[PDB]
């Protein structure tokens, strides 16, 4: 929440739901790469 | 160098030999003769240049009265069809029979679906429309993305089917009426008669994207015009999408305002600042909404949000009234995503007495609280919208047209009155029109006060087009001069009738297009706008135009002569020129109308053959047969009778004139008697000049063609061999050189053009021109023009005969009124003649301009086409420069210091006619060069915007103003 916390302001209409905005959907984005699903789309929204 | 006296000398045979041999070969002294000759084949009549606005003015009273009368009866009929329906919602076993425009017309489709039955039309093809019409029902338009079969939708097709026989007997008690039209508030579109839409959904590759409730003619008569306030939030949260939609919603909010409407783009983020460069409310036409647009599309996001600072900025911005406004509806649009704070001290503080409403639309997919936005939305009396996507922009931003016209429902029957549209491009592809609208209003349970919950909302706006080829019959203007004209005027200054109001859209700013971010099969949108054109952006603008301006816009009568500038029909030269306006009031309407008669105008030639084989003998000279006999005919393709029409292929159109004139009888049944009679007597005179003078000396030293234009169509060039040369138009009312020649006195020389495709420099020859010019009673006419063409060889010969060719001790070049190149003295000159010479020697020419021998007039063109820029044609403004003599003195010597070095120049005018000799010390002799002195249409931007709302043009408004009424509801949010 601190690092991408509020950061993804993308100028497109791409949706990008595991997103750390909040604390309930800080939680399931981190929850997601800990399963290891996925997880190298949140980290492509992270360095873009 | 040559002293003054040896060159006013050289100057002086060089003017009398070109004098003499014109007026010798042409033939101006012997057509005068034979036009005093006669006296008695036709009359004198006079322009009462009153009478003649007067007439025009009631006709066209009249004719958008017989367009009231039918919009009326319309409405009426809406109304008590609507207030007598069902709504019914099952429509299976009882079908919608309709005709769906833009479906396929193969005749095997069969769709029929759900609820609904299509028709297959037979459709004839018709005149009054470029197109095939069916007269046997009305055609229906329902938008791309809304479902055919929606209940709303199927009930609208279900109660408007009564509409059909009020359009046609409304058609059958006036043929002439264009589309009517029943734009309702679900999108649907009736309109009458029936044609296929010009682009079906996806039959096509291209989509269309038309809604009836975003055209000027649905905004125009839904609501009264208003003072919006768009209040963007550039905070931080709206960053990402949210900014994105932010600007499109804008652009799109932007695009339904008129030009009665008045608008300005605040934006807030901690601190509450205009936009653009304007700081209070601006007329929202063309040019402004554009700088509103470019200045939105630059807008960022970054800071905090507060909602005090930008409402009372907005709230102090809508209190200025030291500016021209529309003084009607004050509403605030609140552009944002989510909030927590409502801010009721700055609602209490402002608006305590709810004079200014407010829309909010939250804009975006966001977490945020939207409560607040609600509460300001509807708290004073505004509205709340969601706009999630690029989808739903288009549709909630238009629909506060809904809430802004309750006030004209509560007001009842003194709210319906018939109001006509700015002049636009028709949807079906009719050339310009304007429409007239008038709101039809929903009364379900009048008489017993039922509901009105649906009954504060209208149910649509009923329209019916009126083309300017309808307008432009009632003010015929073939018993004027190529130079008069009628022209007519909005209550705003926006011109409705003009010579120079061309089908095309007005074009703002420098086009510019980015090819490499445009995939190949995308359909881009095309375009909304009306083609308001201001009257001092049609003509040259002194300051006695402004006042006829401002004149005519509050409804006066009168008169004014004087005299201006008139830029001829080629934007290339300047005429000082006498003119009269005359100008009066349309009764019925806010339009008013105005005749521009030149003086030697005020009298017309009137034919008198009666005795039919003089007709009969005149009539045998236009045949193409005999041509060399009587040289080269051209007919003007004006409409002489109701059967052949302009054919734009003058022999197709000479043939059938010649076949027609025969093929019956003289008795003229059915034709403009006057216009034939008129053509054939001129086709007498010309040929009679013709034959008894052009046939005698069958060839001269320097000409090349001899020819006549006159009044009445009749063009003749006498040597066939010539006739393939004769690049002019054949409608002689168009005929720059003849317009020109009119108004100077003595003979006027026409350069011919450069470098375009054609025989131009050698092959034709150069164009000289004197207007036949008689004195019958006393009155002043001037009926024909004659010509010439001179060769350029023996030009040139003659002008040698210390200039030498190719000499390089100095230059001896002839220019005309307009510093376009005639003949020179070094053979690379004379190659590129017709050049502009700031083209080929730019330090003389602006030395010329300079020392006031050369005056010139800058203006701009607001309708041109031109190849987009780098940042198939776009429509574009053109600067366009144009030279002339100002001081009429004619001699000019002095020297021209180019930088440590200089060259002496003489310059003389070769009077009684537009020539102006300049010889200078050669041009090898300095090695200096500023740069071109370009007279061409520079494709440019200004003026600048920025600076013209500080100082607007004069403007009157509508005063019906329905806000504000006390028993409205405003639950809604
Ligand atoms: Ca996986």
């Amino acid at each position: 929440m601190q690092l991408f916390g509020g950061r993804y302001d993308f100028e497109d209409t791409e949706v990008r739901r595991s997103n750390f905005d909040n604390f309930p959907q800080a939680l399931i984005s981190v929850f997601q790469v800990l399963t290891g699903e996925d997880w190298n789309s949140v980290m492509y929204n992270g360095i873009m | 160098f040559p002293s003054a006296v040896t060159i006013k000398s050289w100057v002086d045979k060089m003017q009398e030999d070109l004098v003499t041999l014109a007026k010798t070969a042409s033939g101006v002294h012997q057509l005068v003769d034979i036009y005093e000759k006669y006296q008695d084949l036709y009359t004198v009549e006079p322009n009462n240049a009153r009478q003649l606005v007067e007439i025009a003015a009631r006709d066209i009273e009249k004719l958008l009265s017989n367009r009231s009368k039918a919009l009326v009866r319309l409405a009426l009929e809406a109304e008590k069809v609507q207030a007598a329906h069902q709504w019914r919602e099952d429509f299976a076993s009882n079908e919608v029979v309709y005709y769906n425009a833009k479906d396929d017309l193969d005749p095997e489709k069969n769709d029929s679906e759900p609820g609904s039955q299509r028709i297959k039309p037979v459709f004839i093809d018709d005149a009054n429309f470029r197109r095939q019409v069916s007269y046997q029902h009305a055609a229906v338009h329902i938008p791309t993305d809304i479902y055919e079969g929606s209940t709303i939708v199927l009930n609208e097709l279900n109660w408007t089917s009564a509409l059909d026989d009020v359009f046609k007997k409304n058609r059958e008690e006036d043929p002439s009426l264009l589309w009517q039209v029943f734009g309702s508030a679900t999108g649907l579109a009736r309109y009458y008669p029936a044609s296929p839409w010009v682009d079906n959904s996806r039959t096509p590759n291209k989509i269309d994207l038309y809604d009836v409730r975003r055209r000027p003619w649905y905004i125009q008569g839904a609501a009264s015009p208003k003072d919006m306030l768009i209040l963007v939030d550039v905070s931080g949260s709206v960053s990402g999408l949210t900014l994105k939609l932010i600007r499109t919603s804008v652009s799109e909010m932007l695009e339904t305002l008129s030009d009665d409407d008045f608008v300005n783009v605040a934006s807030f983020n901690s601190n509450a600042q205009d936009v653009s460069c304007f700081q209070h409310l601006v007329q929202a036409n063309v040019r402004n909404k554009k700088v509103l647009k470019d200045a939105v599309n630059n807008i960022t996001a970054k800071g905090i949000t507060d909602y005090k600072k930008g409402f009372s900025f907005a709230f102090e911005q809508l209190l200025n009234y030291n500016v021209s406004r529309a003084n009607c509806n004050k509403i605030i649009m609140l552009f944002t995503d989510g909030g927590e704070e409502r801010a009721q001290e700055i609602f209490a503080k402002y608006n305590k007495d709810k004079k200014v409403r407010v829309f909010t639309f939250s804009v975006g997919q966001h977490n945020y609280d939207r409560g607040p936005i609600q509460w300001m939305a509807c708290e004073n009396k505004g509205y709340y919208y969601e706009i999630p996507s690029i989808g739903a922009i288009r549709i909630n931003t238009q629909e506060y047209l809904d809430v802004l016209g309750r006030p004209m429902v509560l007001a009842g029957d003194k709210a319906k009155q018939v109001q006509w549209t700015n002049v636009y491009l028709d949807a079906l592809e009719l050339g310009l029109v304007i429409t007239g609208t008038l709101p039809v209003f929903n009364i379900t349970g009048q008489f017993e006060n039922k509901t009105n919950l649906k009954n504060q909302l209208i149910l649509g706006v009923m329209g019916v087009d009126v083309s300017l080829e309808d307008i432009k019959r009632l003010t015929p203007r073939f018993t004027l001069c190529p130079n008069g004209y009628y022209f007519a005027i909005d209550p705003n200054g926006y011109v409705l009738l003009h010579p120079n109001l061309q089908p095309k859209p007005i074009g703002v700013g420098i086009p510019t297009i980015n090819l490499r971010k445009r995939r190949p099969n995308v359909q881009n949108p095309k375009s909304q706008e009306p083609v308001t054109l201001d009257f001092l952006d049609a003509e040259l603008e002194n300051d006695i135009k402004v006042e006829i301006r401002n004149k005519m816009i509050d409804g006066e009568s009168g008169e004014k002569t004087f005299r201006t500038l008139v830029k001829s029909q080629d934007e290339r030269y300047i005429d000082k020129g006498n003119r009269t306006y005359t100008w009066t009031p349309v009764n019925g309407t806010d339009y008013s109308l105005a005749l521009v008669l030149p003086t030697y105008s005020f009298y017309y030639i009137k034919a008198k053959i009666e005795e039919t084989i003089t007709q009969a003998r005149y009539s045998e000279t236009l045949k193409p047969d005999n041509f060399e006999e009587s040289g080269y005919t051209f007919l003007a393709p004006r409409d002489y009778c109701s059967d052949l029409k302009p054919s734009d292929n003058n022999t197709e159109f000479l043939l059938n004139f010649n076949e027609f004139i025969d093929r019956k009888t003289p008795n003229n049944p059915s034709c403009n008697t006057d216009l034939i009679n008129r053509v054939l007597l001129d086709a007498g005179f010309t040929n009679e000049l013709v034959q008894n003078y052009w046939s005698k000396q069958k060839n001269i030293k320097g000409v090349k063609a001899r020819f006549v234009v006159t009044d009445g169509g009749i063009t003749r060039v006498y040597p066939k061999e010539a006739g393939e040369n004769w690049q002019e138009n054949p409608e002689t009312y168009e005929d720059s050189f003849y317009k020109r020649s009119l108004d100077n006195d003595n003979y006027v020389f026409t350069a011919p053009y450069f470098n375009k495709s054609g025989p131009g420099a050698y092959e034709s020859g150069i164009m000289v021109s004197k207007a036949v010019e008689i004195y019958i009673q006393g009155k002043l006419l001037k009926p024909a023009v004659v010509g010439i063409k001179i060769d350029v060889n023996s030009w040139i010969e003659n002008f040698t005969k210390d200039c030498k060719r190719n000499s390089d001790v100095m230059d001896c070049v002839i220019l005309d009124d307009g510093g376009f190149l005639l003949m020179a003295n070094h053979d690379d000159y004379t190659n590129q003649i017709g050049r502009f010479f700031g083209e080929i020697d730019p330090s003389l020419m602006r030395h010329l301009v300079n020392i006031s021998v050369y005056a010139f007039n800058k203006s701009y063109d607001y309708q041109s086409v031109c190849e987009p820029g780098a940042a198939s044609k776009q429509s574009c403004i053109t600067e366009q420069t144009q030279y002339f003599f100002d001081n009429d003195s004619k001699s000019f010597s002095g020297v021209l210091d180019c930088g440590n070095c200089s060259r002496i120049f003489h310059v003389e005018k070769l009077m009684n006619t537009n020539l102006i000799f300049i010889m200078v010390e050669s041009k090898g002799t300095c090695p200096c060069d500023t740069r071109l002195l370009i007279q061409a249409e520079q494709t440019s931007d200004g003026p600048d915007p920025c600076d013209m709302v500080k100082q607007p043009r004069y403007r009157k408004g509508p005063d019906v103003c329905f806000d504000n009424n006390v028993l409205e509801d405003y639950t809604d949010c």
